[PDB]
RNA sequence: AGAGUGGCGCGGACGCUACGCCGCGACGAGUAGGAGGGCCGCUGCGGUGAGCCUUGAAGCCUAGGGCGCGGGCCCGGGUGGA
RNA sequence: ACGCGUCCCCCGCGAGCGCACGGGGUCGGCGGCGAUGUCGGCUACCCACCCGACCCGUCUUGAAACACGGACCAAGGAGUCUAACACGUGCGCGAGUCGGGGGCUACGAAAGCCGCCGUGGCGCAAUGAAGGUGAAGGCCGGCGCCGCCGGCCGAGGUGGGAUCCCGAGGCCUUCCAGUCCGCCGAGGGCGCACCACCGGCCCGUCUCGCCCGCCGCGCCGGGGAGGUGGAGCACGAGCGCACGU
RNA sequence: UGAAACCGUUAAGAGGUAAACGGGUGGGGUCCGCGCAGUCCGCCCGGAGGAUUCAACCCGGCGGCGGGUCCGGCCGUGCCGG
């Protein structure tokens, strides 16, 4: 992880990892779920970047 | 390793400012803010900072949990040091010392600790 | 003035590795440490191999190094490369050898490890014997490769046996003026 | 070390379940960045 | 398939069998000399013979 | 632990100390005995010229072991058996000098060079001021300065030249390791001649410079050194 | 790239590498290989021996597939199976031998390079050159031909 | 002028072939119409094989 | 600077971009021509700088002040107007 | 030359203070002059004087030349793409390697995929104009010589060759044995690459001699000793990509 | 936007060996220092005070670590069974 910070993204917020997520994700066809949803993770601070 | 990554990031971050015959480095917890193998501050397993407190009032500090290396919101752990010049620094060389914890940093987290304070005291 | 010349004093010997690749540049930094701190020699050799160009390093197979360690005596030694190990299909017995190369070719690993025997790397050599004790030194051949039979006394004068750089060959091409005894001559 | 911890599988809300894969050994290939 | 096996060598170097295989180290320097000339100076010369 | 290691780490230092003071009197007692040879020899040259012109008869005093050598033409424009001759002297620049040791080989040498350099037979004196003030070593590839007796014992010593009085008499008196204790030597280095040259491009014999000096090459030393 | 060659360390000097005295002329020589024979002679005839003149008998409509003659050693002759009819082979009482077909993998004439592996072996062979024969016979094998 | 060793070598360029000089930039969407216009094909001869 | 069996006061500068620092010697002309290094310039494309700009961008001008052997570059002032 | 306990020709840890020609300099020494007229400022603008200094490019053994181009200023203005070759250097895979044509399904005319898409290319085999030929041997038995019968080891020397391996003897703190763990070592061992010399095996050719093999018994096929021609063997380094000359 | 060549006019400066140039100093200008009573940084000692405050003891939360011999679970370029 301390290589993906050197790319300046923005993830001194983000639970862990390799981020991983159940399968619900692929079927998302609103941007109003899907920015409500990039907030939960905790990484919405790179897309305002 | 650390090691390893430091061959890699070397000469390359989003965190290297270059010019004028010098060379720094704004990463988080790198506390003398120079690109070097002591002093990056992510790559290891253990990590020492010394950062500005909230308001005006204090010094805040930082050490890296030697456990979960690869989950990040739960890396670094915090506490705020608000009393006086002499005493607040009786904390900070009880971190270092009688921990173990990485015995390099000793006498940057001196000078680091007492240059955040000869700030938010009133100026001249 | 001093009646000196500066002619050849810049010596060009090679003092650190042309390659970027970071595992071998972490590879060499432990042997200069090596290198002089002790007072063995071997370290001292393979520092300097670990610089050299793949040219000057070439692929050691399996039935050199297999007839290398059979002659009288040594045994209880390893056998160190500093280029590659490589197959070889005319051998078929596999004795349990230890090896310690920098790429091991993906069958070599499937007859040596199978007979019996481990195969290791340079910071496995680093830990197991930090001097040098248990070893025997070995290389492949550094003239193999064809170029070395363009090189030497010129195609094209008495005794001398080298190939030159035809556009191919067939029962023509460059046959004829300087090959015959009865087209003016042959040398 | 090859060796892999165990891989935590959030829920589309943030909170972890509690699923969990073994790591796919890519991630430990080396990084060789020329 | 690795080159090298442990990447880590701020480790490798401080463990059991590297620190009882190298000689002592010399931390001390040398600085360069003022010849004092001994048909002059005294003490010099009777360092000499 | 402790308490017996440092009684035992009191013992040797003093140990390192007493192999000094066993070899800081020798260092007295090698330069006092080689002060009995230079007035044991010097008088014994004036004993036989006397003894012998008191019976009518002559007496020819001894032929020159050893001869010091300065190089006074340049740099430039040098024919090809000379520069080869010049530089197995190591006179290799002008202003500069090195011992000598004499026989057939070496004279002839120096007949091939006899109009670049300016020789002759050196003193007491014209040995030793050279040696103290100027002569430096060669350890280590390497023109490191002399002000110590760990460095002509360290390098030799085998040869039994230990402190600075043994390379006056190995040289001043050519001995039996002689070769080592010459090439041991950088070449010297002296300043130009505060007086002057009488005609350099010369002979001696003829008026200026260039040539041998029996016995007047003590003046153009104690002008350049 | 057009940054590290050497016409960057050019600009700036004259002759540009191609001579003060004796320039960077057109065609000094000749165009291509000119003067064979004459001025540039002794170049040709001390790196191209034998570049000018006849030989041998010639043949017209040069048909290659009837010329087809692929070729397979000894020493490695068992390449051309799996690694089981070696190791069962060898564990044998009554003794028997596995058929290494040749012309299954592109090879007409064997030839008889180095060592064999000593058990039996029928081996099927279009030609057959005079050490293939008596290399497998004196281990213990037949030669049966093909077509 | 041949320098030294160093392989001889007849080249054809003689002619003026910058004149005829073929070159294949339409590689790419010349493929993706055979594709297209073979897709075309079998849609027309339903259930028969497009194998033919 | 070896390891054994018997006869009051919790304190001690700097470092090591290891592609860095440090350490002791000898030498340093160059035209044709070779080779390295350039935190020397000029225009375009991927990355990066939570870069900068109508509270004044580029270009120009400047008996204003600074930087490197050098190629060149940093800041004061006035214009100019994206 | 300066306690004492024994060996002799020859009659192994004392105590502190102090000064210095001693492994590159410091005063635990001083004094003036300070607000609208003076302090400082090497650098960049004008003047003055002493020493030095002929105009640049250029061909040329020789240019300040009575050799040629140059009145001044802007803006343009000259070793380049692609097709071969070769040697060096980086990188992937390694007796192999490579899909480049063909296929399958906004950035994308990109990008992942075929394997019973490797046909094919270069490489692993030479040599002869050809028909063609086509790459070790030893050492003991069944009958001092053939023709055949079994069993064992095997890619052969000598000389020089980076390193390893065996270790006579020693590596001190009162002495007298006893060890483990390391390092120092007289001389003596296996010899990796690179060579220098000696033997051998495959094609071509030359001279001498005797026996083999046979559905077709020959103007038929095969073996043996010594010279000699080669771009040959002799436990392999090639192939695709990129950079430079 | 408005460069250089080349003009015209104001200030200064200078001027008989065509001018211009390199080394070295002196004189005068221009600006600029924001110059004109002169440096901070610890520990120590004396003499005037502020602020509810320090050691120690119990009360919760967190790390750094090994409990040379507490209990499980999870990996493996580790094997031996079925």
């Amino acid at each position: 992880p301390a290589l993906v910070m050197s790319k300046g993204h923005r993830i001194e917020e983000v639970p862990e990892l390799p981020l991983v997520v159940e399968d619900k994700v692929e079927g998302y066809k609103k941007t109003k779920e899907a920015v409500l949803l990039l907030k939960k993770l905790k990484a919405w601070n790179d897309i305002k970047k | 390793s650390a090691h390893l990554q430091w061959m890699v990031v070397r000469n390359c971050s989003s965190f290297l400012i270059k010019r004028n015959k010098q060379t720094y480095s704004t990463e988080p917890n790198n506390l003398k803010a120079r690109n070097s193998f002591r002093y990056n501050g992510l790559i290891h397993r253990k990590t020492v900072g010394v950062e500005p407190a909230a308001d005006g009032k204090g010094v805040v500090v930082v050490m890296k949990r030697r456990s979960g290396q690869r989950k990040p919101a739960t890396s670094y752990v915090r506490t705020t040091i608000n009393k006086n010049a002499r005493a607040t620094l009786s904390s900070i060389r009880h971190m270092i010392r009688k921990n173990k914890y990485h015995p390099d940093l000793r006498m940057a987290a001196i000078r680091r600790a007492s240059a955040i304070l000869r700030s938010q005291k009133p100026v001249m | 003035g001093v009646d000196i010349r500066h002619n050849k004093d810049r010596k060009v010997r090679r003092k650190e590795p042309k390659s970027q690749d970071i595992y071998l540049r972490l590879l060499v930094k432990l042997y200069r440490f090596l290198a002089r701190r002790t007072n063995s020699t071997f370290n001292q050799v393979v520092l300097k191999r670990l610089f050299m160009s793949r040219t000057n390093r070439p692929p050691l197979s399996l039935s050199r190094m297999i007839r290398k360690m059979k002659l009288p005596g040594r045994e209880n030694k390893t056998a160190v490369v500093v280029g590659t190990v490589t197959d070889d299909v005319r051998v078929q017995e596999v004795p349990k050898l230890k090896v310690c190369a920098l790429r091991v070719t993906s069958r070599a690993r499937s007859r040596i490890l199978k007979a019996g025997g481990k195969i290791l790397t340079f910071d496995q050599l680093a830990l197991d014997s930090p001097k040098g004790r248990g070893t025997v030194l070995l290389s492949g051949p550094r003239k193999g490769r064809e170029v070395y039979r363009h090189f030497g006394k010129a195609p094209g004068t008495p005794h001398s046996h080298t190939k030159p750089y035809v556009r191919s060959k067939g029962r023509k091409f460059e046959r004829a003026r300087g090959r015959r005894a009865s087209r003016g001559y042959k040398n | 070390a090859c060796a892999r911890p165990l891989i935590s599988v959030y829920s589309e809300k943030g909170e972890s379940s509690g699923k969990n894969v073994t790591l796919p050994a890519v991630f430990k290939a080396p990084i060789r960045p020329d | 398939m690795h080159k090298m096996l442990n990447t880590d060598l701020s480790r490798i170097l401080k463990s059991p069998e590297i620190q009882r295989a190298l000689r002592a180290p010399r931390k001390k320097i040398h600085r360069r000399v003022l010849k004092k000339n001994p048909l002059k100076n005294l003490r010099i010369m009777l360092k000499l013979n | 632990n402790f308490a017996e290691l440092k009684i035992k780490r009191l013992r040797k230092k003093f140990a390192q100390k007493m192999l000094r003071k066993a070899r800081r009197k020798l260092i007295y007692e090698k330069a006092k005995h080689y002060h009995k040879e230079y007035r044991q020899m010097y008088r014994t040259e004036i004993r036989m010229a006397r003894m012998a012109r008191k019976a009518g008869n002559f007496y020819v005093p001894a032929e020159p072991k050893l001869a010091f050598v300065i190089r006074i033409r340049g740099i430039n424009g040098v024919s090809p058996k000379v520069r080869k001759v010049l530089q197995l002297l190591r006179l290799r620049q002008i202003f500069n000098g090195t011992f000598v040791k004499l026989n057939k080989a070496s004279i002839n040498m120096l007949r091939i060079v006899e109009p670049y350099i300016a020789w002759g037979y050196p003193n007491l004196k014209s040995v030793n001021e050279l040696i103290y003030k100027r002569g430096y070593g060669k350890i280590n590839k390497k023109r490191i300065a002399l002000t110590d007796n760990t460095l002509i014992a360290r390098s030799l010593g085998k040869y039994n030249i230990i402190c600075m009085e043994d390379l006056i008499h190995e040289i001043y008196t050519v001995g039996k390791h002689f070769k080592e204790a010459n090439n041991f030597l950088w070449p010297f280095k002296l300043s130009s001649p505060r007086g002057g040259m009488k005609k350099k491009t010369t002979h001696f014999v003829e008026g200026g410079d260039a040539g041998n000096r029996e016995d007047q090459i003590n003046r153009l030393i104690r002008r350049m050194n | 790239p057009s940054r590290l060659r050497k016409t960057r360390k050019l600009r700036g000097h004259v002759s540009h590498g191609h001579g003060r005295i004796g320039k960077h002329r057109k065609h000094p020589g000749g165009r291509g290989n000119a003067g064979g024979m004459h001025h540039h002679r002794i170049n040709f005839d001390k790196y191209h021996p034998g570049y000018f003149g006849k030989v041998g008998m010639r043949h017209y409509h040069l048909k290659r597939n009837q010329s087809f003659c692929p070729t397979v050693n000894l020493d490695k002759l068992w390449t051309l199976v799996s690694e089981q009819t070696r190791v069962n082979a060898a564990k044998n009482k009554t003794g028997a031998a596995p058929i290494i077909d040749v012309v299954r993998s592109g090879y007409y004439k064997v030839l008889g390079k180095g060592k064999l592996p000593k058990q039996p072996v029928i081996v099927k062979a279009k030609f057959f050159s005079r050490r293939a024969e008596e290399k497998i016979k004196g281990v213990g094998g037949a030669c049966v031909l093909v077509a | 002028a041949p320098s030294r060793n160093g392989m001889i070598l007849k080249p054809h360029f003689h002619k003026d072939w910058q004149r005829r000089v073929a070159t294949w930039f339409n590689q790419p969407a010349r493929k993706i119409r055979r594709r297209k216009a073979r897709q075309a094909r079998a849609r027309r001869i339903a259930p028969r094989p497009a194998a033919g």
